[PDB]
């Protein structure tokens, strides 16, 4: 009983709490028994350098699965009638209809259908054969192998960093972004010019002759004399092939702006251009802060300076480099507030400008590509606000923070949440009165008395990217207008193109429907923020509990005294807050998998007049897409759609398994889990047997993260199963 | 326990509509053996470490 | 004391009591009960002898232009049924088996029938030990590659030294069938303990708190 | 797939051995009293 | 003593003690004493290997023989997998030794005898020609491969390239000639 | 168009010009007015980071005006990349203008 | 050209020496 070995307390719990408790507080650094910051510093960057190791070798692991029992090198002379294979299937407990039910792609024997687009992106970046795959997997390997001795030789004495090193921010953020940004971009411009645009087009460049080929006929002399405007002379024709010569080009950066005519994404050419002008401005960047070269600045007086006169901030930003310097969750709120919107602008522009050959004709994976970004950018948000939450209750300082920002922001926090929660419920009462009103009126069989209003505001700023579907006239939809001539003659004809046809996802068509799923959108963001910044506000203490910040950041309670206190701490506006993020990934899941159902089937009449109402939702999206799924296995028979129809009731049982620890609390099983242990006391035979961790129920805290935990796998698991198995039986 | 635990995958096992039925469950009732031996021999370990 | 490689640290339940005493453990399988140290070694023993008489009767066999040792299973003609050879052995295995575990429990060493240490040239000291030791290891690695050669080539001991002889320098495991799979061993192993050197000098040889294969 | 009997081994070993082997392990360094 | 800057001082950390000691270090990464004494042991391995590799370069190219850079696509009585194996086990040994031969007496040295000085000939002054030949070999074995990538030539045939047209057969020639030579 | 030389060797030489004559003043107030970096109250270097010690070879220079060799290289920089500016701009033969 | 059984079992070497080093680093983690 004395397996905590960071925490001696719960060594001492004589009850099976002690192991649940024993892995669940296992990161918690900070809280540990002879912690202190330099040993807190160390631990963490090791267990970063173990994160990078785990995250090489699946991305090996995906590669050598590929090259191994894929069918890469026959997609490659397919992209658009073989479906990718992601691995081999050997499953004991298939039966002979499931076995050759999962043969597909000329697979040798059952396989699964690849839905990650791995595939598009490796033949966009160059990639052909499968050794080639197999060498980047045994590359990643070793990689992964000498990341992992880094992290080993960063623990040792003689080569362990300073807590003052850790400290260096203006070192940090120099070579970050001027060498992990500029130069990775720099490097990956120089691929796509010597690998990927000359593999386009049909010439093989790999280690064995990349020295011998040149990326443009006038090497580097244009880059050095100064004429850069010859690497754009003839680019790809519109009538290019990809992966062949007919219709090629030698041009390496160029800006045509749009989409390829046969992959339906983006130039290679304008990527290359793209990366090399975000290196240059990210070097660029990373040369401003001062180091040790008497030339920079100083962060700190940046901020001390950034105090506008009159008061109206107070004292500014004054002490806030300490502040966030000084903690390491504000710092982790801040990378995942910013990691979490960086994922969800990925998803919203990797369906819009599809960047992979082939890839916007693979509707499964853009899909499972859109869903998967989402819900990752959800719970990454929910997780900032959280560790804000922990910043405000464990490293925050009243003194060092006096008059500031923070302070000020803490100072009115009654006036945030009211608003906010103004906000939400203005939202939802106009949202759901909308949506009822339809239905009614729908039900009554009057179409006619629908509330819908034109979204005026979004169609305004379609038309000002050249969209001429509404006949605003405004800024790019005038050929006249200034910023028209301007680039006429560079990325506006391949824009225009893109933009004002329906064939692809480029800013599509929106009416009262997209109106009224958006207000639904920013109801979810609404109140998800909401919560989230009420516990964050409230977790230093409220006029329920005016010492909160005594009991830490979570807790159960405070007991029924004061008319009750359940859920109270600011792990518990975390918790509520999980579902309502859930909730909103949902709407915006289910919304653009509609839109993009409708728009893949050539019928955006169902979308633009089922959406108005909540029974065109419920009848027209669930109902109608989810017979093929439940059908992967009936008492006739079974095909490959039977593994999503399992996981859908897989996750319909997690979701409502999660629902019991939700709902039920700690009392019934304590007292239930006494009379357990009374009668194995009392049964012969087995007396013989005692057990070494007395049985308790879970605490509080533990059954609601127990319950949390259910409900998300059995959302996520539904969903998933729902959405590929409905995208991938019709296409 | 060893002898009674033959019959469930003899009368119930994947296989069980093969004459190899037998010889099949023969060996899933000593895995099972091994298995609970193994269960055995941690639960000595666990409980059996110390004296008081 | 020589070890596994120049300069080894060998492991500090590894002091050199034992007879070939290398300080070769990296998993230290025998560095937590010395009875099952003892068992070990009386295993490593058993082995040892067995590959010697082994390989000793496969190179006979070979010198003697016999068959190959892998397919003369099935060359072997005279009386008594694979059944009755069987039984035989399985009879006489067991009782010879018996009386070594009787030995063993009794001296602590090996044995033949009712002779606790059978030695009737009386040839036991610890000095002839350390050379049954080190000739049943190498005997076991002969063995070893006596089965690697006999499935990567298609010859005996004999027919592969001679093929190695004719053409050194293309005629070895590196030019075989498993010869990348051997270049990634030997390319790992010839920096393995130059690595276990620097742990041993930026972490020390403090031990550790667990074991690689505890058992 | 190249040596397809690759997988038929290493899928016991990683859902069979290898979780067995670890619970074991798990449960018996969980309740030591002396670590 | 001479400095790599005039109007400047030393670094603090570097003082002389070590050879070829000119206080050049404007990023400070000798400021660990312990990785000040890996890099000074590494600086002399790594002049060492440069040295041999540039006279090897050399003596190779003046007797005709192949390009350096092309000397590995050549044929030979054993393979390449072999020969990597037999120079992977003979090459980890010798590393090993001259590890263990530097935790013990933090010099240089040759299987067992650390330092390795037969004959003697060891001195201060040595052990500045050394440090200075050794960068010296290390800045050319740089320079002959960037010359290599740009021109497909040898040494010795760039710099009778170089002496024929100075003014147009440089570094700066070579970037226009890229297309005539690569391809 | 415009040649390399002349156009990289004016850059070059008018943006050390700006920095050496014009601009020095501004640069060595707001050096002053900023320092080095500090945390918790002291610079790097004193808090512990050996590595965030100012190097040497910037702590004094020959010139009368402290002109260190990072200035060359900072004002250098910008110099060729406005140098390189105009030339790619010049080498292009597009219409970029909104009239 | 499909990935040899050479490859794979190279391949496989290479993954438990990336083993060793990554139980060795959650040895030096834990202490
Ligand atoms: C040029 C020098 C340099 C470089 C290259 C790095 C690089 C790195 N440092 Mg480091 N560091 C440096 C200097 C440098 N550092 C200095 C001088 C100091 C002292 C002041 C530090 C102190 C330091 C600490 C304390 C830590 C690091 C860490 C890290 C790692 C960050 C985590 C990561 O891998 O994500 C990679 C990040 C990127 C690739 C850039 C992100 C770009 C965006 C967000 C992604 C989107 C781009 C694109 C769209 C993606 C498409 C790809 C898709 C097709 C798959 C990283 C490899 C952390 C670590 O993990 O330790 C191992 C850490 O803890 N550094
Ligand atoms: C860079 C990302 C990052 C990092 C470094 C941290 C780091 C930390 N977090 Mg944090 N967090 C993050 C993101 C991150 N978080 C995100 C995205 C969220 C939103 C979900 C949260 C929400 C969160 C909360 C609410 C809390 C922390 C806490 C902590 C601290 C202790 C963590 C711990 O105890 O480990 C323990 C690790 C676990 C218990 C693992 C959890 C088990 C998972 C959830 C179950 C997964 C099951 C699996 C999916 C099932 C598969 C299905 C299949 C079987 C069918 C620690 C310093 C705690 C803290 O600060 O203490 C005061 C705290 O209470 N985090
Ligand atoms: C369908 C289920 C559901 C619904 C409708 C709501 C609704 C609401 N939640 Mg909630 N939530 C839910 C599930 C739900 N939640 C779950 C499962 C969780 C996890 C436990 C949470 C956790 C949660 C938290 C933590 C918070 C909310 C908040 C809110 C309110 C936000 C304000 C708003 O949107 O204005 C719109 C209002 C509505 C949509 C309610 C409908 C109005 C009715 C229909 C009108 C009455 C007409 C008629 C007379 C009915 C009376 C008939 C009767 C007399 C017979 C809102 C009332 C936040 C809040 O309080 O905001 C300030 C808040 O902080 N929720
Ligand atoms: C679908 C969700 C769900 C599920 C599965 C359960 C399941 C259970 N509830 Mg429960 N409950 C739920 C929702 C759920 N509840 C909700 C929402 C509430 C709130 C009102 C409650 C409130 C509640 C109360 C108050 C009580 C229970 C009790 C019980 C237990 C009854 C014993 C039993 O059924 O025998 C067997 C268990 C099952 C049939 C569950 C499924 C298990 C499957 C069939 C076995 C699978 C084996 C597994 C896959 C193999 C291992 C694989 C390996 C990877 C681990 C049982 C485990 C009662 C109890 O404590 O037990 C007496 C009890 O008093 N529940
Ligand atoms: C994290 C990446 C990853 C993932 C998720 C998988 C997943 C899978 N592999 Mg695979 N593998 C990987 C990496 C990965 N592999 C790498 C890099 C190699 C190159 C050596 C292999 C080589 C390989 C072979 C030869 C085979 C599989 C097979 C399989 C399947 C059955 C698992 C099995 O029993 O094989 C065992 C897997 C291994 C012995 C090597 C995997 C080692 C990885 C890198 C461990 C990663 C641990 C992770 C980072 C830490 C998470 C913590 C967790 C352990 C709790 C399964 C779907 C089998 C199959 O094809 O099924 C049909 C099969 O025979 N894999
Ligand atoms: C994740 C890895 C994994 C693997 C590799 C297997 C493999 C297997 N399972 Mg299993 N299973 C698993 C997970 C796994 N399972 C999980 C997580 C669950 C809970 C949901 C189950 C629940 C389950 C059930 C209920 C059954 C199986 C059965 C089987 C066997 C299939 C039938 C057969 O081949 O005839 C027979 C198999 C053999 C003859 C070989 C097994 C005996 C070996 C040789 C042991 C050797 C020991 C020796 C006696 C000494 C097969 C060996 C069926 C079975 O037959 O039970 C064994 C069956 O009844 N599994
Ligand atoms: C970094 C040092 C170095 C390296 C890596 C090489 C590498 C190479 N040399 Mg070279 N060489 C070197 C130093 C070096 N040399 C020096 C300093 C000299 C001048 C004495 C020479 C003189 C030399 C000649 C004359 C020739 C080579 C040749 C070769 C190539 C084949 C060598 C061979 O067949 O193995 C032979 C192995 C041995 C002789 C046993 C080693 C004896 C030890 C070192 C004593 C090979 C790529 C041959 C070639 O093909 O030209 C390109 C060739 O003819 N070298
Ligand atoms: C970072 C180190 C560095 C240094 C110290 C220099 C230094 C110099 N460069 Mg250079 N350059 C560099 C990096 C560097 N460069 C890089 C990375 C590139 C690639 C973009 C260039 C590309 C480049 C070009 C294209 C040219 C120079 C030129 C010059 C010289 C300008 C002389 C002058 O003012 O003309 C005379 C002043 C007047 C006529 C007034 C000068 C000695 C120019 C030159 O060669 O001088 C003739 C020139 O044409 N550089
Ligand atoms: C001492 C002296 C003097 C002075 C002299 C001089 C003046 C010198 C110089 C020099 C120089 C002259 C310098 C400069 C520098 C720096 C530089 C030169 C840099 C750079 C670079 C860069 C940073 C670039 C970048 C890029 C790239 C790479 C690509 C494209 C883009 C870009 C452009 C961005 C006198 C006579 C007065 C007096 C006495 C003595
Ligand atoms: C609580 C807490 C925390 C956390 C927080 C958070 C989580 C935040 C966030 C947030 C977010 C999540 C945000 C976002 C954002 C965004 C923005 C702010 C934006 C913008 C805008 C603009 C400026 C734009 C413009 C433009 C352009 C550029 C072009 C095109 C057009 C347009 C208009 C679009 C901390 C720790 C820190 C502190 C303490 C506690
Ligand atoms: C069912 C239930 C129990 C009883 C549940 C118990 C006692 C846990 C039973 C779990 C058993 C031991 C099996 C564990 C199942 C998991 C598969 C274990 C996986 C965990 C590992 C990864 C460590 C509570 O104690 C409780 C307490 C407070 C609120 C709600 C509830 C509640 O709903």
């Amino acid at each position: 009983k004395l397996f905590p070995k960071f925490s001696q307390a719960l060594a001492q719990d004589p009850t099976t709490r002690r192991i649940w408790f024993g892995i669940a507080t296992a990161h918690d650094f900070e809280s540990h028994d002879g912690m202190t910051e330099e040993r807190l510093y160390q631990k963490i960057f090791a267990s970063h350098f173990g994160q990078l190791a785990i995250i090489f070798l699946w991305t090996s692991g995906n590669l050598f699965h590929v090259a191994w029992q894929g069918n890469f090198e026959q997609w490659v002379q397919d992209p658009l009638h073989i479906r990718p294979i992601a691995h081999a299937i050997w499953d004991p407990h298939f039966g002979q209809p499931a076995v050759e039910a999962f043969t597909r792609g000329g697979a040798s024997g059952p396989v699964n259908i690849s839905t990650s687009g791995v595939y598009q992106w490796w033949y966009t970046i160059g990639l052909r054969t499968n050794q080639e795959l197999y060498t980047g997997s045994i590359f990643l390997l070793v990689l992964a192998a000498l990341f992992l001795f880094a992290g080993w030789l960063h623990l040792q004495p003689a080569f362990q960093p300073a807590l003052s090193w850790f400290k260096n921010a203006e070192s940090r953020l120099n070579h970050h972004l001027a060498g992990l940004f500029g130069v990775s971009s720099l490097a990956w411009t120089g691929h796509l010019v010597h690998v990927a645009i000359p593999e386009s087009r049909g010439q093989h460049v790999g280690w064995d002759n990349f020295l011998t080929v040149l990326p443009h006929p006038a090497g580097l002399t244009p880059f050095f004399t100064g004429n850069w405007a010859a690497y754009a002379e003839n680019p790809d024709s519109a009538s290019h092939v990809f992966n062949t010569a007919q219709g090629s080009g030698t041009a390496i950066l160029t800006f045509l702006g749009g989409f390829h005519p046969q992959t339906q994404s983006l130039w290679l050419t304008d990527m290359a251009h793209h990366h090399l002008a975000i290196a240059v401005i990210f070097i660029l960047a990373g040369h401003m802060y001062r180091t040790i070269f008497g030339i920079g600045h100083s962060m700190r007086e940046i901020l001390e300076a950034q105090t506008p006169p009159s008061g109206s901030l107070g004292a500014g930003h004054k002490g806030l480099y300490d502040t966030v310097n000084n903690s390491l969750h504000f710092q982790l709120g801040l990378a995942l507030a910013s990691v979490g919107t960086i994922s969800s602008l990925v998803a919203q522009h990797m369906y819009s400008l599809p960047p992979y050959a082939f890839l916007a004709q693979d509707f499964t994976t853009q899909a499972a590509l859109y869903t998967h970004h989402q819900y990752i950018a959800g719970f990454i948000m929910c997780g900032a606000f959280a560790h804000g939450a922990i910043f405000f209750v464990r490293d925050y300082d009243p003194a060092q923070n006096r008059g500031n920002v923070l302070a000020r922001i803490l100072d009115h926090k009654e006036a945030l949440i009211s608003h906010l929660s103004w906000a939400s419920l203005f939202l939802g009462f106009h949202t759901l009165g909308l949506y009822v009103h339809n239905d009614v009126v729908q039900a009554f069989g009057t179409p006619e008395k629908q509330i819908l209003i034109e979204p005026v505001f979004a169609q305004w700023i379609q038309a000002a990217h050249g969209k001429t579907a509404y006949g605003f006239d405004f800024l790019l939809s005038s050929a006249t207008s200034a910023p028209s001539l301007a680039g006429q003659a560079l990325w506006l004809p391949g824009w225009l193109q893109g933009i004002n046809s329906d064939a692809n996802s480029l800013f599509l068509t929106i009416g009262p429907g997209d109106f009224l799923v958006h207000h639904a959108i920013a109801l979810g963001l609404h109140t998800t923020t909401l919560i989230l910044v009420k516990g964050a506000l409230d977790a230093r203490g409220s006029k329920l509990m005016p010492d909160k910040k005594d009991f830490g950041y979570s807790f159960p309670c405070d007991g029924p005294g004061r008319g009750g206190t359940c859920d109270i701490s600011a792990w518990d506006a975390f918790y509520l807050a999980v579902f309502w993020m859930l909730n909103t990934i949902g709407w915006v899941t289910f919304y653009w998998h509609w839109k993009h159902l409708g728009i893949w089937q050539g019928n955006v009449n169902q979308f633009n007049e089922s959406s108005t109402y909540l029974m065109g939702w419920l009848r027209d999206y669930l109902w109608l897409n989810s017979s093929q799924l439940i059908n992967g296995y009936n008492p006739f028979g079974m095909n490959s759609l039977s593994v999503w129809a399992w996981m859908f009731l897989f996750g319909h049982l997690i979701y409502a398994t999660g629902f019991m620890f939700l709902i039920s609390w700690r009392g019934y099983w304590q007292e239930l889990i006494e009379t357990l242990a009374w009668a194995h006391e009392r049964t012969p035979l087995a007396n013989l047997v005692r057990w070494r961790d007395k049985p308790v129920a879970l605490s509080i805290v533990q059954a609601r993260l127990v319950g949390l935990t259910h409900f998300s796998v059995g959302y996520v698991l539904t969903y998933a199963a729902f959405l590929i198995a409905s995208t991938s039986g019709k296409f | 326990h060893g002898y009674l635990l033959v019959g469930p995958f003899i009368k119930l096992g994947p296989l069980r509509d093969v004459e190899n039925v037998a010889e099949i469950v023969g060996c899933i009732n000593g895995a099972a053996t091994v298995l609970i031996l193994t269960l055995c021999l941690a639960y000595g370990a666990v409980t059996f470490q110390g004296e008081g | 004391r020589p070890t596994w490689y120049p300069g080894a640290t060998p492991p500090k339940y590894l002091d050199g009591t034992m007879l070939g005493d290398y300080g070769f453990d990296p998993l230290r399988l025998g560095s937590k009960d010395k009875d099952v140290l003892k068992y070990y070694r009386e295993g490593e023993l058993t082995n040892g002898r067995w590959a010697m008489a082994a390989v000793a009767g496969i190179l006979f066999t070979d010198l003697v232009g016999l068959g190959p040792w892998w397919e003369a299973g099935a060359k072997v003609e005279s009386s008594f049924d694979l059944k009755t050879l069987i039984i035989i052995e399985v009879v006489t295995f067991a009782i010879l088996e018996g009386f070594r575990v009787k030995a063993y429990e009794k001296t602590g060493e090996t044995g033949l029938g009712p002779f606790a240490p059978f030695d009737p040239l009386n040839m036991r000291s610890d000095e002839t030990r350390l050379k049954e030791l080190k000739n049943g290891r190498l005997a076991m690695l002969a063995f070893l590659g006596f089965s690697s050669q006999a499935a990567v080539q298609g010859k005996g001991p004999i027919e592969c030294l001679q093929a190695h002889l004719a053409d050194p320098g293309h005629n070895n495991i590196f030019t075989s069938s498993v010869g990348n799979e051997a270049l990634a061993a030997v390319l790992v192993l010839s920096i393995t303990p130059c690595l276990i050197e620097a742990k041993n000098r930026l972490q020390g040889t403090d031990e550790e708190e667990f074991r690689p294969l505890p058992w | 797939m190249s040596a397809q009997f690759l997988p038929s081994i290493l899928v016991p070993l990683v859902g069979l051995v290898f979780p067995a082997v670890a619970m074991a392990s798990m449960f018996l360094y969980i309740e030591k009293e002396e670590i | 003593r001479t400095l790599w800057l005039p109007g400047i001082q030393a670094p603090k950390h570097l003082d002389g003690k070590l050879a070829g000691d000119y206080g050049f270090d404007p990023l400070g990464l000798g400021v660990d004493s312990d990785r000040l004494k890996w890099y000074a042991e590494a600086e002399k391995t790594n002049g060492r290997w440069a040295m041999a590799a540039v006279a090897g370069i050399l003596f190779t190219e003046i007797l005709g023989k192949a390009k350096w850079f092309e000397a590995g696509a050549q044929e030979y009585w054993m393979d390449n997998g072999p020969l990597l194996a037999v120079e992977a086990v003979i090459m980890g040994f010798l590393e090993l030794k001259r590890f263990q031969g530097w935790k013990e007496t933090g010099t240089s040295g040759f299987l067992n005898a650390f330092p390795f000085d037969p004959a003697g000939m060891n001195s201060p002054s040595m052990a500045t020609k050394e440090v200075k030949n050794g960068r010296l070999a290390m800045t050319a074995f740089v320079g002959f491969a960037v010359q290599a990538l740009l021109t497909r030539q040898g040494p010795i045939e760039a710099l009778q390239s170089h002496l024929s047209s100075p003014f147009t057969n440089n570094f700066v020639g070579s970037i226009n000639n890229l297309p005539n030579v690569i391809g | 168009l415009a040649d390399v030389n002349l156009v990289v060797g004016g850059c070059t030489v008018g943006a050390l010009a700006l920095g050496r004559f014009v601009f020095l003043p501004f640069h060595r107030a707001s050096l002053a007015k900023a320092g080095m970096p500090k945390q918790n109250g002291m610079t790097h270097l004193q808090a512990g980071d050996a590595r965030a010690e100012e190097a040497s070879f910037i702590l004094k220079t020959n010139d009368p005006a402290g002109f260190t060799v990072v200035d060359v290289m900072a004002w250098g920089a910008l110099g060729h990349a406005a140098a390189f500016y105009i030339l790619a701009t010049s080498s292009l033969g597009l219409d970029r203008n909104p009239f | 050209m499909p990935i040899a059984d050479y490859q794979v079992f190279t391949a496989l070497f290479l993954a438990l020496a990336t083993g060793i080093f990554a139980v060795r680093l959650g040895v030096a983690l834990y202490k």
